[PDB]
């Protein structure tokens, strides 16, 4: 039993053909307050694997604290902790979203919408995504909230479907997501300018990116608008 | 019976003589004035009679500033004059209120048209005893004359001139017209229209004017408006100037 208070704004996330890339700002929103830019929404854990997480911050501090203690779990009694026994995107995700259902169908769920970013150890890219409903669903592109409605469908025009994906790298998804970021930036109140960006490969594995300011705004044609209608001046 | 004369009903001519006399009452003030779309502009120009010194001759005007863009001269009493005006002066911010861009001349005349065409059909109601003469520079039209009787009748006019002596300036500008051939007074500066004017003002009126005399007033782009006497006096200073 909750309510978004310390709240993280809109995810972005896809897979490309070498690996996945996901972004999300490093603001993060308390009401119409744009309270904290300190915010990353983005988590990895490990190389294979980055989390983003939106909604309570709180939560979403809870959940990342939560963790590392799965590494340092998954360290104990475990040689290969850093080899084959190391977390996988999958599992972590699969172990994460056991919790937020049972949170949701505890009535008391953790108030967050979250994609796992990740590249499985086979370097499968893994992208995807659960809600703090806990209903979670992979799809080629994964973006949340107001991006889920804005970028989805620029990053489904990156990729229509999964065919897509082997053709696409890392570059021509990457720029459309920093685009998707100005794109969000520009339509959303929340959006942030500064943003983070990770990518995980199958070959680079993770490649996280900070304070990536959305840029190649055209604000310039607005001095051309005049009034909201009739007026002339 | 013989109130067909008295009201507004067909005549056995189908005639409607209060008209015929509202159409008295319009020289009744017996000031004659012109409008003339100059090149650029619309001009109009008319008698500034002032009778008495215990007047604020300044008050006196029966050209009106309609709009932004549209003013009007009225040919007819006063009260009958300060009220067309106002009706007017409603429908433009009106027009433009509902239409967003503000009311063309003509329709303000084809609109104050219709409105006298009532009263001649609405027989308590009195159609009013002036002739009105809109002017602006219209956005679409540019510039532009549009008078209007008491009889809801208006047209658009190359130029126009109205009182009492209107035929003479009539004549003299269909004179000058025909001669010059083009609807407007070919000139980029008003002033000059404005001379051209006073000029054929003073011309077929064969009457001198100060600047006192003249009710002097200028439609330009986007602005209808008129002059002090000193513009007038310029145009006094100019046109003595040709002359």
């Amino acid at each position: 039993t909750q309510q978004p208070i310390v709240t993280g704004t809109s995810v972005i996330s896809m897979k490309y053909d070498n690996g996945v890339i996901i972004a999300a700002d490093n603001l993060g929103s308390y009401g119409s307050l744009l309270r904290f830019n300190g915010v990353e929404r983005l988590i990895p854990v490990g190389d294979n694997t980055v989390v983003g997480i939106s909604g309570d911050i709180s939560d979403m501090q809870h959940i990342e604290r939560l963790l590392k203690d799965l590494v340092t779990e998954n360290a104990y009694d475990n040689p290969l902790a850093d080899a084959e026994e190391a977390l996988e995107p999958s599992y972590i995700f699969e172990y994460l979203a056991t919790v937020m259902y049972q949170r949701r169908s505890k009535m008391n769920p953790l108030w967050n919408a979250i994609i796992v970013a990740g590249v499985q150890s086979n370097g499968d890219q893994f992208l995807r995504y659960v809600n703090l409903l806990g209903v979670t669903y992979s799809s080629p592109t994964l973006a949340t909230g107001f991006g889920a409605h804005m970028a989805n469908p620029l990053l489904r025009k990156v990729v229509d479907r999964e065919s897509d994906i082997p053709k696409t790298t890392v570059q021509v998804a990457e720029e459309a997501i920093v685009n998707a970021m100005r794109v969000l930036y520009y339509r959303d109140a929340r959006s942030s300018r500064n943003f983070s960006l990770a990518i995980i490969d199958k070959n680079t594995g993770l490649t996280f990116k900070k304070n990536l300011q959305v840029e190649n705004m055209k604000w310039d044609f607005a001095k051309d608008i005049k009034g909201y209608g009739t007026q002339k001046i | 019976a013989g109130y067909d004369r008295h009201i507004t009903i067909f005549s056995p001519e189908g005639r409607l003589y209060q008209v015929e006399y509202a159409f008295k009452a319009t020289n009744q003030t017996n000031i004659n004035s012109l409008a003339v779309r100059g090149k650029d502009c619309t001009v109009v120009i008319s008698q500034k009679k002032v009778p008495d010194k215990l007047l604020d001759p300044t008050t006196v005007s029966y050209i009106f500033c309609i709009s932004r863009t549209i003013g009007m001269v009225v040919n007819g009493p006063i009260p009958d004059a300060r009220n067309a005006a106002l009706r007017a002066k409603a429908e433009a911010a009106e027009f433009r209120y509902k239409y967003g861009y503000d009311m063309p001349c003509d329709v303000l005349a084809k609109r104050m048209a219709n409105l006298s065409q009532i009263y001649t059909q609405r027989a308590y109601m009195r159609p009013l005893g002036v002739i009105l003469t809109f002017v602006s520079v219209d956005e679409e039209l540019g510039p532009s004359i549009y008078k209007t009787d008491p009889a809801g009748y208006y047209v658009g006019y190359k130029a126009t001139a109205t009182g009492p002596k209107q035929q003479e300036i009539t004549t003299n500008l269909e004179n000058h017209f025909k001669k010059s051939k083009i609807d407007h007074i070919n000139e980029e500066s008003w002033e000059k229209v404005v001379e051209f004017a006073i000029t054929h003002m003073i011309d077929a009126l064969g009457t001198e004017f100060s600047k006192n005399d003249l009710e002097v007033g200028v439609a330009t782009k986007d602005k209808f408006f008129t002059l002090s006497a000193e513009n007038i006096e310029e145009r006094l200073v100019a046109i003595a100037e040709q002359d």
